[PDB]
């Protein structure tokens, strides 16, 4: 005690004279990891296809968040001004003093104050969470419920004319008795026995556990108006934003693809999908209440009338629309026919992509299908409220449910080059799949592996030759795994099939990623978000950790090649990343593979003068592009402007 | 009256000192090693050669009970190593293959340990850890079961873990005596969860062989609580235990006779006078 | 044109042509200028040669206002706090209000020793503001527009 | 549309206290609460602002159209009566299209699966919309309380109905791609089922499209009014069988249809080797936008 009092308490404190705040760094160009080395390829760049942009929306928002927080579990200070201005925390004004402005309660706040007041804030509004309502209506009045009562009794009315009175009448004359009332100008009805009345109560399943977008996500802070979010769907909304993001952030406008080509090479095969849920049923629901509803809702409701909305409003391209549904690979098949498009030679711009939502509706039918997890069941075995969805793991019961998707922007490298893109990555090899006769239904598919038939003389194998990148030089796996008990494993059988059918070396290593444990399964838009991954993963060279992941579950480990990874593996000089592999198991019969290559395949296609000169230009497009999204957060001269 | 009786005679936070927390559907397996062995073969490569040397010993006998796959993947570790020009590295992954490969089972195989009040920085955990860094299956109890906790114990494994060792960590209050009855319920008899069409195998059956009483009682002061809890300390070390003692010793009686349980008592001057009067009895 | 907005972004090159030619003139575009070059453009203005033959506030400080030397360290300490790797800390500073900080050429020399990319990095969105309201306040009015 | 308030006696059935406890729950502030012990329950009775939907559903009639033959059984193709009642009946319709198809060019699967394997045929049957009247059907028995499959949430969507075609009849492992434009799905599919063809990826493509109007359909479309109006060409004197104009002076409108179909296209290798009706070549298969 005598010893301890002592130098605890007279513990002196030394400050620096100087002692300068810390401020948000300008926007500065990225930093990749140092490439890999191979040699000149003789392919030309008329027989590429590559990814040019790309952006996604999710339950992080925008991919540069939610890559940061998959990586480093935590925001920098670009992220959360990023999330804190689009959710509505703050505001720029510049009438009392310019600068960002408080919402609630409108004060100048500090740019070195940023982290420290609204990293919790935005980090409890972000993430998979409690379903929380965005719909400013009543939550009871969309529920299956069972009544049947029988009235005998008085019915007590409303002044109505004597024409509605009859109309209502019309289908009661042979149960009832009418009754003329002068002083309300009607008739009344009165019904007999056996006469039944709806009595609808509405019950409450609470406590659903979900993906949403962050909530208080006001898509107007963009640029889009507030009679476009009112009278439009919110899933064309959301690709508007998705496309404006794309497009802003790998430096273009369609303007300058307008300049380059005709518009009847730019296509737009965005299949959304499944098609407003939510504005199907806030259609039927507007039609049982009297709600005014638009008379043309039920002709502009269409899946294909949201990328047509894109069209006649944003990119004006003339080109080959194609809008697919498959409703859990709707991203992938997009893909692959906006690749064997330009491989055709019918378009060089492709935008493709796709979106999801989960509704009342959605979420109360797959509670009935019981594949999701159930709520009840985890929190009885103890699980908190983030970590769901678990992938190859021994507790896992279950696919959570989250709403977003996005566009990636395809192109052929003749653009890619003419006009100097940021080029993200190579698209080696696209391909969807059915599985065959399968008629009880819990059997699951397996036939992805067409992919693979012959070994070195399979198409994807020549494909990755064509590129020079061989068998082993494969080396991220970016896996479907939704976090059930029945597609986890034979997912694994898939891909060491497709491992040893193209010959790799024994006890080479695969880096399993899997972010639905992250995000959660978007339903069709989920393969922008592999897509986005792979390719970020590509560029910086970490391999993000499996946070919800405790224990690998047994069955699992007769694969020989896996590393199911558990922390930031930051691989820079040491290890470097040539290829990766994605795979989308959809819903109902259908499969899916993409290869990507790492841009430096593009970076040796071409002639050593046009690569320096093409590396400048794409440099600077990438940091225009950042500092004119450092501008709009700032500033002003919104993004999304309308002529 | 049943209360201010209960009030006057034992506490008045009796029942939330002596609340029921075990229930059996929030056991946590941990006997994943294999895909550990795959993470730390990659991260022995990100580790620079400069800072093997030190761990030279420790880091070539980590890897001995690992599985066939870890051993071919040390050995294209080793190729790839050979092929780079790293010759630390080299040999170190020559090592871990011709470790990984031995099949025989360690000091303790078989040895199901329960051990009781575990926590960060303690003589429980580090007999945990080396029962694991011998190849025990270790059942340990803990109070309460949370997110750090749950991190602290999936390193501890994934740090001290070797050939077969599997760590069962459960919530159960050390001072009811229907936690006890379960608790040993749960080790004696299988859990077996079904969910709708099916049917879901988790735990086998065991018989134990060691027990670890080191269960610390209470960290309160804030109460002015020492008559009461002069007395439930008390209770704590002394029927806690034995009652203990007694249901592990009979749920393998029947089936393994000639198959004898095995305590070790800790006592810990006055202080080893009250360990002493614990003792005798 | 004054007192008419529509009027100023037409006839903007025209004006900008008049400033350049009298002496009191325009930056260029402040939210394209690199940081180094920010500092420099100031210096160039308020300085200049050394030259001046009017009402200095004393011998040996070629500042023609208290006012002119703060604002230049405070263009000083935000360049510091904004180039610098971290976002959340109290970081020691330089410039401790000394000669250094009255020879202008050599406190930006010391600036730029230290953070090589001062030359390349171009000043962030808000620091535009920043500077405007910098230079409205309450002291000698300032030697540009 | 309904609004009424009733300030008045709520007459019951026999429930549980729970059950009427947990009817009660959103009661509770705007109502009196009494308990019968001969009926077992409790008894809501709710005060002034309360309002009870009484749904009285109107009647719109006589709406011409295109329906399928009246009585069309499609059990004596050979479909099972619990095929029938179970699958939509769009998927039900796509399944006597394609067999239709194949026993009319004189097919088996079964043949093309000995000379040619079995990923390099497709299916690209994107069905229109996907279920209208199975998705109407869904929501009315979740109201009404029949007794719908559990799983028809899940085998509801679009690529489910070739998805049955193929995990049925056709077996094939090959490209399935599903597209939705609503009034050029067949267009579109075929486009992509002959540059597959272009490809190498398939040499049988199955493509197609069907479609279905449904009472939420023709309210919709009559709410948008595009279509034509009955009482509109009545005033004009026009028959019943004459509504469809298309190049004449006195159009005011389309008229819907419920159907579609399957073609199947192959590789002309394919046909030389095996010897197939050619009905046609194509020779250029486009899609656009505006």
């Amino acid at each position: 005690r005598e010893q301890m009092s002592a130098a605890a308490a007279v513990d002196e404190d030394a400050e620096a004279p100087g002692a300068i705040a810390a401020l948000p760094s300008p926007p500065r160009g990225f930093t990749p990891a140092p490439p890999p080395q191979w040699d000149d390829l003789d392919v030309d760049p008329a027989d590429l296809v590559v990814i040019v942009g790309g952006a996604e929306i999710g339950p992080y928002g925008s991919s540069r968040t939610r890559f940061e927080m998959e990586v480093e579990n935590e925001l920098s200070a670009a992220g959360v001004l990023e999330l804190a201005w689009t959710t509505g925390l703050i505001r720029w004004e510049d009438d009392p003093q310019p600068g960002w402005y408080d919402t609630e309660s409108g004060e100048m706040v500090d740019e070195s104050e940023l982290v420290q007041r609204y990293h919790d804030a935005v980090v409890q509004r972000v993430g998979i969470r409690e379903f929380v309502d965005d719909g400013a209506i009543d939550p009871d009045h969309a529920s299956p419920l069972l009544v049947s009562v029988f009235l005998e009794k008085d019915f007590a009315f409303v002044v109505s004319s004597e024409a509605d009175a009859r109309a209502f009448v019309e289908f009661d004359p042979e149960h009832t008795v009418i009754r003329p009332v002068p002083d309300s100008t009607d008739w009344q009805v009165i019904r007999k026995a056996g006469t039944e009345i709806r009595v609808p109560r509405k019950t409450k399943l609470s406590r659903v556990v979900g993906g949403q977008i962050p909530t208080g996500f006001d898509p107007t802070v963009w640029g889009i108006s507030a009679d476009m979010a009112g009278s439009i769907d919110r899933l064309a909304v959301w690709n508007m934003v998705a496309t404006v993001d794309a497009f802003l952030s790998s430096g273009f406008s369609p303007a300058e693809v307008m300049r380059y080509v005709h518009p009847s090479l730019v296509a737009n095969t965005q299949g959304t999908g499944m098609g407003g849920g939510t504005s199907m049923q806030t259609m039927y629901h507007g039609n049982l209440l009297g709600r005014n509803k638009p008379n043309d809702i039920f002709q502009e409701v269409l899946p294909n009338i949201i990328a047509a909305h894109v069209v006649q409003s944003y990119v004006g391209s003339y080109g080959a629309m194609i809008h697919p549904v498959a409703a859990c690979a709707t991203a992938a098949v997009s893909v692959e026919e906006g690749v064997d498009k330009i491989r055709l030679g019918k378009a060089q711009l492709v935008v493709a992509g796709g979106l999801d939502d989960l509704t009342l509706e959605g979420i109360i039918g797959f509670g009935d299908m019981a594949a999701t997890a159930d709520t009840s069941m985890m929190c009885g075995r103890g699980i908190h409220d983030s970590k769901f969805s678990r992938p190859n793991d021994r507790r896992r019961l279950g696919f959570v449910e989250a709403q977003g998707g996005g566009t990636i922007l395809l192109a052929r490298g003749d653009l890619a080059l003419r006009m100097g893109l940021p080029v993200l990555a190579v698209v080696a090899f696209a391909q969807s799949f059915g599985d065959g006769v399968h008629t009880s239904i819990p059997a699951p598919g397996l036939g992805a592996l067409g992919a693979g038939r012959g070994g070195k003389d399979s198409p994807l194998a020549r494909a990755l030759a064509k590129l020079g990148v061989a068998a082993d030089d494969v080396a991220v796996i970016s896996k479907h795994d939704t976090s059930t008990l029945a597609n986890d494993p034979n997912e694994t059988e898939l891909h060491e099939r497709l491992a040893d059918a193209l010959g790799r070396s024994e006890g080479a290593p695969l880096f399993v990623v899997s972010q639905k444990s992250l995000t959660g399964h978007a339903k069709g838009g989920a393969a922008v978000f592999q897509m986005m991954g792979l390719c970020q993963i590509l560029r910086d060279g970490v391999i993000p950790p499996n946070r919800s992941l405790d224990c690998v579950d047994d069955e699992l480990a007769g694969s020989a090649h896996f590393v199911w990874v558990r922390d930031t593996l930051r691989l820079g000089g040491k290890f470097p990343l040539k290829a990766g592999m994605l795979t989308s198991l959809g819903f109902g019969h259908v499969s899916g593979l993409v290869a990507l290559v790492h841009p430096q395949a593009f970076i040796a296609s071409l002639d050593p003068a046009q690569r320096a000169d093409y590396q400048r230009r794409a440099d600077a497009r990438l940091l225009a592009g950042q500092r004119r999204l450092a501008s709009a957060i700032a500033g002003g001269a919104p993004m999304y402007q309308r002529p | 009256e049943l209360i201010d009786l209960v009030t006057a005679e034992l506490g008045a936070d009796w029942p939330r000192l002596v609340a029921p927390v075990f229930d059996p559907k929030k056991a946590v397996v941990f006997d994943d090693r294999w895909a550990s062995a795959r993470e730390d073969l990659v991260k022995l490569w990100l580790t620079d050669e400069g800072d093997i040397d030190a761990d030279w010993p420790r880091l070539a006998e980590r890897f001995e009970g690992a599985g066939h796959v870890v051993a071919t993947q040390a050995t294209w570790w080793q190729g790839k190593s050979l092929a780079a020009g790293r010759q630390i590295h080299a040999s170190l992954y020559g090592r871990i293959a011709a470790g990984a490969e031995n099949p025989e089972p360690g000091r303790y195989g078989g040895e199901v340990a329960v051990v009781t009040g575990a926590s960060k920085g303690s003589i429980a955990a580090s007999v945990v850890a080396r029962l694991l860094d011998g190849g025990a299956t270790v059942i340990a109890t803990t109070s309460k079961l949370d997110e750090e906790r749950l991190a602290f114990y999936r390193t501890l494994y994934r740090d001290h873990a070797r050939y077969g060792a599997a760590l069962w960590l459960v919530a159960a209050n050390m001072a009811s005596y229907s936690d006890v009855d379960a608790l040993v319920e749960w080790i004696g008899t299988e859990q077996t969860e079904s969910l709708g069409p099916q049917s879901i195998h988790i735990k086998d059956a065991q018989t134990p062989t060691l027990l670890f009483p080191f269960a610390a009682p209470r960290v309160v002061g804030d109460l002015s609580e020492a008559g009461s809890r002069a007395e439930m300390e008390m209770k704590v070390l002394l029927w806690a235990v034995q009652r203990l003692i007694g249901g592990l010793s009979t749920i393998g009686a029947e089936r393994d006779i000639a198959s004898r349980l095995h305590v070790v008592l800790p006592g810990s001057d006055g202080a080893y006078g009250e360990a002493k009067s614990a003792l005798d009895a | 044109v004054a007192g008419d907005a529509e009027a100023v972004a037409e006839r903007r090159d025209e004006i900008i042509a008049a400033m350049a030619k009298t002496a009191k003139p325009y930056f260029g575009d402040v939210a394209d200028m690199t940081y180094l070059q920010w500092l420099r453009r100031y210096v160039e203005l308020a300085i200049g040669e050394g030259n001046s033959t009017a009402d200095t506030a004393s011998v040996g400080s070629p500042w023609l206002a208290d006012t002119w030397r703060d604002r230049f360290e405070q263009m000083l300490q935000r360049a510091e706090a904004r180039l610098h790797p971290q976002d959340f800390g109290p970081i020691q500073t330089l410039f401790t209000d000394a000669g250094l900080l009255d020879n202008p050429q050599q406190a930006i020399a010391a600036l730029l020793a230290r953070y090589p990319d001062a030359e390349t990095v171009q000043l962030h969105p808000a620091d535009v503001p920043f500077f405007v309201t910098l230079c409205k306040t309450l002291g000698k009015p300032v030697n540009f527009v």
